[PDB]
């Protein structure tokens, strides 16, 4: 509708994406960090992050909770065919 | 498309494109291009029936097989470039119904999601819980296994 | 420089055995469009669309000096693989160039001349389409554009 | 391949194959860079 | 325009004063640190056919060992310099029996005025100066160091200390900015100090060629 | 010598690479000495400033007589000299170690 | 603000909406609508109608958003284009509260006393929308403002305490690089004005900044991944490589332009030539 | 404006101006035509380039199956409640997002811009 106003120095693709990107950032990082707080002392994904001797926290997450978002090129999915991903999604589909 | 689906005097390995925006229809007969089959969607509905299961369950004996399954026009042959074209369905039982209205369109469905994978990549148990490096490394591994 | 500055973008082709580039019109002289109005009759087929006008006009401007088909046939054998010592010599190795080396696929016998007039005056409006950005510039990795 | 003939003489000073200065002592303060550790001056930031 | 034109003049002559003062001329404090206020009164403002015509700001400052060594510093009025211009420049020189000179140059130089500058060499010494170049002092920027030029002598014991050759020293081109900013001829050597983080201080030599 | 580390490290990051580690050799000889920081110390204030002085002579890293070599000598120890008076301080002695 | 509109290059097509050349064989019985009542108050007493005046027409459309988002005037405008061309255009443009905002140009008044009329009048179009240069510096793309976080580009002063106090000023990092007249511009920091171009900062600063800068760079193209590096090693590489007085590339050429041995050359890139030339 | 061709012979139109009278007219170096040009413009230039794509958008575009379609927003001729909508695909512009919408009945090739 129009609404969305371009940031300074920014295109209205570029604020686009920034603002999609910062959403499902803050989403990953907060299921990350809700599974890392619920492992118990005993778990030995925890007992191996800690003591630093092979994984990590986002590892953990990966495992658990959300494997995130992917990227190409550092940019999000592009659109190999017309206007969509894959031919089981809509044309001009922005959607997660 | 109804001439194609059957078989009467073009063969099932042509593909047909018609490309809205630009105003241009392209056939190929050529060789080379690569395809895979497709069922085919009318409305909502498959029409790959409870009888064509049937007959292909009791395939031996009967001389029906996947020949006549494609000569009543139940599944077709489509190559990358008529993709572009298609709406696909993952699944019947789940992207046909009323769930919230995504879209109402399809024109065709998967066989089935793992048809995707090669050879070597078609003997890994669970390859959606794994790493795609992982399932890469599995791929080349696998041809050095012994047997 | 001023001259330059004027007019900017031309349209060139490249042909087989020939040395060097060639303006467009001339070639569609050579194959015997005289006419102005033919030439871009087979090039635009919207005549109420300016953008395209706007975009050829500087090769027709280029190509204003030759004005008929055997001077464009001399013009286009000068440049072939070897400069004849007889014009009418450079003519038939011309003429037999644009008859065997260009567009096989669209004829190869003389009655053809037309519809190689219509396919080369489609790839002049496929490159002044993309050119406007009204169409989306072919992906190489496409696996489609692939054999 | 540009750096392979570098090297500290016994002047302490750091020269070249063609016997050019590059550093009159090596690393500017003469000390090899494997027995140093990280510090704190406790002079620079306070409050006068 | 003038306002501005007016600024460009007073950065270029606080330029030419510090540059003169670096080199060790005499330079009084009151020329060294001039408000633009203070120059605009004494220059009488607007310079388009008003009272800075760029002959009216030659500088002339003595040394502070002998005042007979001195240097004259000129602003041409022309966008570009001809052998013309630097010869009713060098017969001016020769009138005074000064032997070191400057010249600001607003555009730039004919080939033929360069070769002209450097065929004098032996007898007087003319160095060019762009416009640009003046209206910034480079010397206190962060990245360029402190640099000291070396007397014979110093030189002298600084080769008898480490028992260089001459070659063996770092080196810098005479087409360096800083090295046009100390006027630094070949052969001369230049003393850097640059403070380090591993050591405090270091000192640097480089040789001038 | 703290104007000039004001001068050296502007943004004022006090985090500095040196050879010897004297908080560490302080806390070392503390233990091996078996010293009691309750009591009050018989070291005096100055044979610390003393020592100082004369351990800062010992510490060469450009070996001459000439004043050049002496200002290479003080421009390559002068950070480390900095810190050494600074940790070694009369006050921080007498309170601290 | 103000500086960031002064350091950034605006070309004349940037404020531009559309242009239009028209035919108006005589002046006051002009062809478009709006322009009769603009055209009657300069010619009722008219500037320079004195000479003959061209038939054709050039007709520039300004787009108000663009020309007040650069602070820009029309009468700046037409003083750029009429100094910056000479007197070979006649100018005329508009109140500044004609709704749709318009500069009607004319060729030379004493040409009308080859290129064809209405050609040169295109050439020239084409001429000023790419090289007009209307405000700021070229080779600059565009300049972003905003206020570091990071320390390294806040302002650290020494308070009356003696403390070190972090202040946050607003910073300005250009596309593209021209840094001698941008450490020239009014109100810019030339202590502390610096850019990543080591050529650039050697022909300006000289070879010791480029050898303080070139370290910079390095230090900071190796500690972004969060590693550690002596710092002897950097400055090691930074002295060889500017040691001979100019910028040494690690390269076949500016390894073979040291003058060694050669075979310590051949054993390096340039096998059999080297020897040849020895 | 638009290009004209000459009537002796089918080829281009260009300007000339009439140095007898002070008019404008039209001619073709080919032959010996001279012709009036009523089109005051020989040459205009969108430089911004303006346009809603409205006149570049075909109305057949209505019988892909790939597109997406809602209820949401009607046509306002007939009132049919399908309409597909789809992005922009000029590039030089202010903006990049919005919808252009078509009315999906085939009998109604009506397009429109919210
Ligand atoms: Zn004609
Ligand atoms: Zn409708």
């Amino acid at each position: 509708n129009n609404e969305l106003e371009p940031t300074p120095g920014n295109t209205l693709r570029q604020t686009f994406e920034n603002q999609v990107n910062r959403i499902l950032n803050d989403a990953r990082d907060k299921t990350g960090s809700s599974a890392q707080k619920s492992l118990s002392e005993y778990n030995n994904f925890k007992s191996m992050v800690v003591s630093g001797a092979k994984g990590s926290k986002i590892n953990i997450s990966q495992v658990i909770a959300v494997v995130g978002q992917q990227n190409v090129e550092g940019k999000r999915i592009p659109f190999g065919f017309k206007h969509r991903t894959l031919p089981h999604f809509i044309k001009d589909d922005y959607g997660p | 498309r109804k001439l194609r689906r059957q078989m009467d005097i073009i063969v099932s390995e042509v593909s047909m494109i018609r490309d809205i925006r630009e105003r241009e229809i392209r056939i190929y007969t050529d060789a080379g291009r690569i395809c895979r089959p497709l069922l085919i969607v009318e409305k909502q509905k498959l029409l790959l029936k409870k009888r064509h299961i049937d007959q292909l369950k009791e395939r031996e004996y009967n001389n029906y097989s996947w020949q006549d399954l494609v000569a009543s026009g139940v599944v077709e042959y489509i190559d990358t470039l008529e993709e572009e074209t298609v709406m696909l369905a993952m699944t019947p039982d789940d992207l046909q119904e009323k769930e919230v209205a995504y879209c109402s369109t399809y024109t065709h469905c998967e066989i089935h999601p793992s048809m995707i994978l090669g050879v070597c990549a078609s003997i890994i148990p669970f390859p959606d819980h794994n790493q795609s490096p992982r399932n890469t490394y599995q791929s080349a591994m696998g041809k050095q296994a012994m047997g | 420089g001023a001259k330059k500055s004027a007019i900017g973008q031309r349209i060139v082709a490249t042909l087989p055995y020939i040395k060097q580039e060639v303006p467009i019109i001339i070639v569609f002289r050579a194959l015997g469009f005289v006419s102005d109005r033919d030439i871009l009759e087979h090039i635009i087929y919207d005549f109420e669309d300016p953008e395209m006008m706007e975009m050829v006009k500087p090769s027709l401007d280029e190509a204003f000096v030759i004005q008929e088909q055997n001077v464009a046939l001399n013009f286009i054998g000068s440049r072939g693989a070897k400069p004849g010592v007889t014009k009418e010599k450079r003519i038939k190795y011309a003429k037999e160039v644009l008859q065997k080396e260009m567009l096989p696929h669209v004829g190869v016998s003389d009655f053809c001349e037309t519809k190689k007039a219509y396919f080369l005056g489609y790839m002049v409006h496929r490159l002044l389409l993309a050119a406007l950005g009204r169409r989306e510039l072919d992906d190489r990795d496409h696996y489609g554009n692939k054999r | 391949k540009s750096m392979e003939s570098v090297m500290v003489k016994y002047d302490a000073t750091v020269r070249n194959s063609i016997n050019q200065v590059v550093q009159l002592r090596y690393g500017e303060d003469g000390l090899a860079g494997e027995s140093v550790e990280f510090q704190n001056l406790a002079t620079l930031k306070p409050s006068n | 325009d003038d306002e501005e034109e007016t600024y460009r003049l007073w950065k270029i002559r606080k330029t030419i004063m510090q540059l003169c003062h670096d080199r060790g001329y005499l330079v009084t404090q009151d020329e060294l640190d001039q408000t633009l206020e203070e120059f605009k009164a004494q220059s009488g403002d607007k310079p388009s056919e008003g009272r800075p015509r760029r002959t009216d700001l030659t500088v002339l400052v003595a040394h502070n060992d002998d005042p007979t060594d001195q240097m004259f510093v000129f602003f041409p009025e022309e966008p570009k310099v001809g052998i013309k211009t630097i010869k009713v420049y060098c017969q001016r020189m020769q009138e005074e029996n000064i032997t070191r000179a400057l010249i600001v140059v607003q555009q730039g130089m004919t080939p033929s005025a360069k070769q002209s500058l450097v065929d004098m060499a032996p007898k007087y010494i003319l160095e060019q100066f762009l416009q640009q170049e003046l209206l910034i002092n480079i010397t206190e920027h962060e990245l360029v160091p402190e640099h000291v030029v070396m007397t014979k002598e110093e030189v002298t014991e600084l080769l008898a200390r480490y028992k260089l050759r001459e070659n063996q020293l770092p080196r810098i081109q005479a087409g360096d900015p800083v090295a046009r900013y100390f006027g630094i001829k070949r052969g001369q050597v230049v003393k850097i100090i640059r403070p380090s983080e591993t050591a405090g201080r270091y000192i640097t030599y480089r040789l001038v060629q | 010598d703290r104007e000039v580390l004001r001068v050296i490290f502007p943004t004022g990051d006090s985090k500095v690479v040196l050879p010897c580690n004297l908080l560490r050799m302080i806390w070392n000889a503390q233990k091996i000495f078996h010293i009691n920081p309750r009591l009050p110390s018989d070291l005096h204030p100055i044979k610390v400033v003393e020592g100082v002085k004369e351990l800062s002579k010992k510490l060469v890293i450009v070996n001459g007589d000439d004043p050049l070599s002496r200002q290479a000598q003080e421009n390559a120890t002068l950070l480390f000299n900095i810190h050494l008076r600074s940790t070694l301080c009369s006050r921080r002695m007498a309170e601290e170690f | 603000k103000d500086i960031l509109c002064r350091l950034e290059h605006t070309t004349l097509r940037k404020v531009t909406a559309n242009t239009a050349i028209y035919y108006d064989p005589n002046p006051q019985s002009t062809v478009v609508a709006e322009d009769q009542e603009w055209v009657n108050v300069y010619y009722e007493m008219p500037d320079f109608d004195v000479a003959r005046i061209s038939p054709w027409l050039l007709r520039v459309e300004l787009d108000r958003k663009h020309m007040t988002d650069r602070k820009l005037t029309m009468e700046q405008i037409a003083e750029k284009i009429n100094a910056g061309f000479g007197d070979d255009l006649n100018c005329i443009f508009n109140d500044d509260n004609a709704e749709k905002l318009v500069l009607r140009i004319r060729i030379m008044n004493s040409d009308e006393n080859k290129m064809d009329d209405d050609v040169f009048l295109r050439c020239i179009e084409s001429n000023m929308l790419t090289d007009m240069t209307l405000q700021g510096i070229e080779q600059i793309s565009k300049v972003y403002m905003h206020l570091p976080q990071t320390d390294n580009k806040k302002k650290i002063i020494i308070t009356e305490d003696g403390e070190f106090k972090a202040l946050q000023e607003w910073i300005l990092e250009t596309d593209g690089v021209s840094l001698m007249r941008v450490l020239s511009e009014k109100d810019v920091d030339p202590v502390r004005t610096t850019s990543n171009d080591i050529v650039e900062i050697f022909t300006v600063l000289g070879i010791e900044a480029v050898r303080k800068a070139l370290e910079r760079e390095l230090y900071h193209v190796i500690s972004f991944d969060g590693s550690y590096v002596n710092y002897r090693h950097l400055a090691l590489l930074c002295d060889t490589m500017t040691c001979r007085g100019h910028l040494m590339a690690i390269t076949r050429h500016g390894v073979n332009r040291q003058d060694t041995g050669p075979l310590m050359k051949c054993s390096f890139e340039e096998t059999v030539d080297v020897l040849m030339e020895a | 404006v638009g290009i004209r061709f000459c009537q002796e012979c089918n080829n281009m139109l260009y300007p000339k101006e009439d140095k007898e009278n002070r008019i404008l007219l039209y001619a073709c170096r080919n032959c010996d035509y001279q012709q009036e040009a009523d089109n005051s413009c020989i040459y205009v230039n969108k430089i911004t380039h303006e346009v809603d794509e409205l006149t570049q958008i075909i109305a057949d575009v209505s019988q892909d199956p790939t597109l997406p379609r809602t209820e949401d927003h009607p046509c306002q001729k007939c009132g049919h409640k399908e309409a597909v909508f789809f992005q922009s695909h000029s590039a030089r512009a202010e903006d990049a997002m919005r919808l252009y919408y078509v009315c999906t009945a085939p009998h109604c090739g009506h397009r429109w811009t919210e």
